[PDB]
């Protein structure tokens, strides 16, 4: 996602 | 303006011999006192970010101030800063976890912080509206490159930074009785954080 976290 | 208000020592700290890497790590990082989210890397020296999507987090170091002059260098890559990266202290009653994106650190009583990403300050901080710093820079944001030291001033109870070498203005005070902690907040996933100790 926008902060380069796994969804 | 700006270095004429540097603490007391700090020149004589910062020209001295840097602590050695066991002095950093038993300033560094606490694995026993950060998110559940983050694992700290090489003993203290610095810590990883898992990719947890709605999450903040943040670690306290393993030694907390009530008295002196202390000053530690973060070192945070750019690109791994996302939409909010703050750089302070927290008392050990700071919340290190939220379950969304947020400026953790500054949020609440117990923690004092800037953001490095938009340039202000955090404390007890919760709508729009937190002063930029430094001053003096007639309103325009001065950017946070890689590396930028937090200085922590127990006499004169202020937080300041500097850039470069320089120092930036006490941009909290009031901090005198208190024990306070290196404490950072961070949202991007994979970031590595490290913390380097200068002393005293």
């Amino acid at each position: 996602d926008i902060n380069n976290n796994n969804n | 303006l700006y270095f004429q208000s540097m603490p007391e020592g700090l020149e004589e700290l910062l020209s001295a011999p840097p602590p050695d890497l066991g002095a950093q790590r038993r300033h560094g990082w606490n694995p026993k006192d950060c998110s559940e989210n983050i694992e700290v890397k090489e003993g203290g020296l610095y810590f990883e970010r898992r990719p947890v999507a709605q999450s903040t987090d943040g670690a306290r170091g393993k030694r907390g101030y009530s008295r002196g002059l202390h000053a530690w260098e973060i070192s945070w890559p750019l690109e791994q800063r996302g939409t909010h990266a703050v750089v302070g202290v927290a008392t050990a009653l700071a919340p290190l976890q939220t379950d969304h994106y947020a400026a953790l650190l500054g949020s609440n009583s117990e923690s004092w912080g800037w953001d490095i990403g938009r340039g202000k300050l955090y404390h007890q901080s919760k709508g729009p509206g937190a002063p930029q710093y430094p001053a003096g820079t007639q309103g325009e944001q001065l950017e946070v490159p890689e590396r930028l030291l937090v200085v922590l001033d127990m006499e004169e109870g202020t937080l300041g930074y500097a850039i470069g070498g320089t120092y930036l203005g006490p941009a909290f005070r009031g901090l005198k009785g208190r024990t306070l902690y290196p404490a950072v907040s961070a949202v991007w996933g994979q970031c590595q954080v490290r913390i380097r100790y200068l002393g005293e």
